[PDB]
């Protein structure tokens, strides 16, 4: 309810790669997380997140957040969140399926 | 134990699968259905919503001769955790 541009972990229109190369700049470790709206279709987020390492190179992950009929997102069916702002507490507090506990906003 | 129950295919076609399950007592608002390639990681799974008064859905667009994983997740509330999903393999 354009809460959004507000939060600091929300980058608008922003592409995958953009992503992996803004994730990959200095100042972020695992953790580091943004969500992006997709360039082509409006409304449909992503969650990247700076990754553990894997065998001394960096890594960056990407999940769909998905769309209920109701408003609602969600990544994993097991839990489904009101809006974005709830999703990114949820997996702020545990990673509870992801690859990494999010911890601090993409620096730029 | 699971919510629903008894998640078994009643048709299958090359790329499409229908699905059934025993019809729960307790209340479903919505269940949301994952599908992929068996070993697949799940985050790569097409995902999808039916409503909680339906007891059956089509799966279309698959390839055949695939191994699939199904799993229908049910939601008592509008937001939060699901019930125990329920699981099931499936070739085409
Ligand atoms: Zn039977
Ligand atoms: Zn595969």
């Amino acid at each position: 309810a354009n809460s959004l541009e507000p939060e600091p972990w929300f980058f608008k229109n922003l592409s995958r790669k953009d992503a992996e190369r803004q994730l990959l700049a200095p100042g972020n470790t695992h953790g580091s997380f943004l969500i992006r709206e997709s360039e082509s279709t409006a409304g449909s987020f992503s969650l990247s997140v700076r990754d553990f390492d894997q065998n001394q190179g960096e890594v960056v992950k990407h999940y769909k957040i998905r769309n209920l009929d109701n408003g609602g997102f969600y990544i994993s069916p097991r839990i489904t969140f009101p809006g974005l702002h709830e999703l990114v507490r949820h997996y702020t507090n545990a990673s509870d399926g992801l690859c990494t506990r999010l911890s601090r906003p993409c620096q730029t | 134990s699971s919510v629903p129950t008894k998640l078994e295919v009643v048709a299958a076609t090359p790329t499409s699968l229908l699905i059934s399950w025993d019809a729960p007592a307790v209340t479903v608002l919505y269940y949301l259905i994952t599908y992929g390639e068996t070993g697949d990681h799940w985050s790569g799974h097409q995902a999808f919503e039916v409503p909680g008064s339906k007891s059956t859905a089509t799966i279309s667009g698959l390839k055949p001769g695939v191994d699939y994983t199904i799993t229908v997740y049910a939601h008592a509330e509008s937001y939060g955790e699901s019930y125990s999903p329920i699981s099931i393999n499936y070739r085409t």
